[PDB]
């Protein structure tokens, strides 16, 4: 595994209020896969950073390891940070591939 | 399936 | 069954939903104590939003049919949801 790139965003939620992030699940039979941001929306803190894109991994929000999560959870944990007030610092990984397996394999085909 | 973590 | 909800948003500032898309539209994912949806009571979770204040999703992407929502709520006043009982 090797990452093609590792970036940490620290959003100011005191001059953005949300987060403007849809975030979608993958998984296949064999536990591959994660968190990975859906649709980034203008207006929200992680649009005017500008550097989380669709398809990134999430690995870590805040102090929270997101890389063995279910959806259900995912989805629970980041309403809860965003609700209280106080900054987000997400960690995500640029994706070699787009698969369960992919974000961390170069693509062989 | 996309789920908006905004709540509205 | 299509139903019209009118919110008067007089003592709630947020519709306490959650919103799911599918690739097609958006969809409530959960209601949330404590905002307009759940003092009304008609809508549940998987019922698809139609409009919002005359203004139709079925022309947007998913995304753009959440910032438009967002918006509306954000503006005071009154707020007519039409959704699809699924």
């Amino acid at each position: 595994a090797m990452a093609l790139n590792i970036i940490t965003v620290t959003l100011n939620m005191e001059k953005y209020n949300f987060l403007g992030i849809s975030i979608v699940g993958q998984s296949n039979e064999r536990g591959d896969g994660g968190i990975y941001i859906g649709s980034i929306m203008k207006g929200g803190a992680v649009a005017a950073d500008g550097r989380i894109e669709p398809g990134d991994m999430l690995l870590q929000v805040n102090e929270i390891n997101f890389e063995n999560m279910s959806n259900d959870d995912a989805v629970r944990v980041l309403r809860e940070i965003v609700h209280k007030p106080g900054p987000i610092t997400l960690t995500v990984a640029k994706c070699w591939d787009p698969s369960p397996r992919g974000c961390f394999t170069l693509p062989r085909s | 399936s996309e789920f908006f973590v905004d709540v509205m």
